[PDB]
């Protein structure tokens, strides 16, 4: 496989954090302790990956799993 | 014009080996209380203390009176962070006339860093 | 008269082994088409990379939407002095915040690299 | 009213590196003769000859070019501790010609790492 | 042990010098070799053993070696 | 040896760079990759080899390889 599986999975390899750890409610920064480098890795895996571009001040506001998982449903093409 | 300018560096992995040695009697000195409060229950503490402890010695050097624990850091709601003072803390703000508080944040993996700058 | 105030801090090394696994792509989101072009056939990119990352952070939380770091350039004036280039949205923000004067200054050693911008009116 | 900003950081076992490689010689570029006599006694003199080099590379490049030279500004600190630019001869008839009314420094240090920040302002 | 034993003696613990180094006049920054932080964990190790606690910025003020067995002597209970 | 190859040496020591990449033509900073510091080191340790004293924002435009040896060649006694 799902989205879910995939985005987690992705998060976890970029991020360094076990994968029990990458709930949906977890945020990057407060929760996986992601620096404002682990942004840049994160969003450019997940854009290389499902083939879409953000703009970068929406991918800031991105803050969590859940929000990255709604945002490639959303835009996926 | 500008009243006062301060910057820090602190090593993160420095800071978790203080926490290894003397439990939380750092974030004890360094946090007031509802940093504090914060503190008991982030997932990354060490980072969030790393982080508050360069922004509030920026301050501390930028003022260069102000104690630890009476001044606080938040984040305003554009993801800024930002001062805010009370007690001898805020009288002496007053005192040198400070209107504007200028803060900036950074960290990496092994480093955090900030710049406060006060101004009237 | 100061409007925002902006550091940043970039381990080369963390640089290069980003450049290791994605080739091309950092640097492609985060230079402009000019930055790009020097970028190609810069000897030492991943340097070259690391100091314009640090600039353009430093710059972004300076101002604290649409806001892109290939909204950020940089270029160097005749005295070798960095020196900020504005287009679209960022552009339209500075216009908005009344920024007047831009102050940059990059410094960078072997293992890591620091900028730190001042806008003010 | 900001008329120029600079900063720097250095690494103090890379300063101890190039004492090891020089001796005294890089002290007796950066450092003013008042701080170079300093420099010959001190008890660390790696770490102070680091934050040195630190301020006033902020400096000169607050000041950004016809000239600015490390022997004609020291470095010194006031009663707070604070510390605080001194220029002489062509450093001052520069600040002069640009209008310098304020200097502003901030200087901090680690085990492995002085960083330090100069604005000047009119 | 006397005061002045045990505090030199954690100075040089905290510090990484050797006890010989540690005289009274030496100032923790300027002869000692402090860099910012080990300000706090001599500080906090002199307030452990001798059960005080000091202002930051006044304990700040104390710069040398027989200023923190002063502090000590007239605040220990 | 010849002055060339001696301040090829030397720039090539205090950068860490390979002989072969230590062209006339090449810049310090921009060609080279030598930080802040490096300039200190390089034109320092030319000083040293060739007993001449440069002021520092004079160093500061020797920014290729050539420009060192010119100047070298220009000032030494």
């Amino acid at each position: 496989s799902t989205i879910e599986e995939r985005v987690k999975k992705i998060i976890g390899e970029q991020l360094g954090v076990k994968q029990e750890e990458v709930t949906n409610n977890a945020s990057f920064v407060e929760d996986l302790g992601a620096d404002s480098l682990d942004t840049v890795e994160l969003v450019m895996a997940l854009e290389e990956e499902f083939d879409t571009e953000i703009p970068d001040e929406e991918a800031e506001k991105i803050t969590t799993v859940q929000a990255a998982i709604d945002y490639i449903n959303g835009h996926q093409a | 014009a500008i009243l006062g300018l301060g910057t820090d560096i602190v090593e993160i992995a420095r800071i978790e080996a203080v926490i290894a040695r003397s439990g939380d009697r750092l974030a004890r000195r360094v946090l007031s209380d509802n940093e504090w409060a914060i503190w008991k229950t982030h997932h990354q503490p060490v980072r969030f203390l790393a982080k508050r402890f360069a922004v509030k010695e920026a301050a501390a050097k930028a003022f260069g009176g102000l104690a630890f624990n009476q001044f606080e850091v938040f984040n305003d709601e554009l993801g800024k962070p930002r001062l805010r003072l009370w007690g001898e803390a805020l009288k002496l703000a007053e005192k040198l006339g400070v209107a504007n508080m200028h803060v900036t944040l950074a960290d990496e993996r092994h480093y955090a860093c900030a710049t406060v700058i006060i101004e009237s």
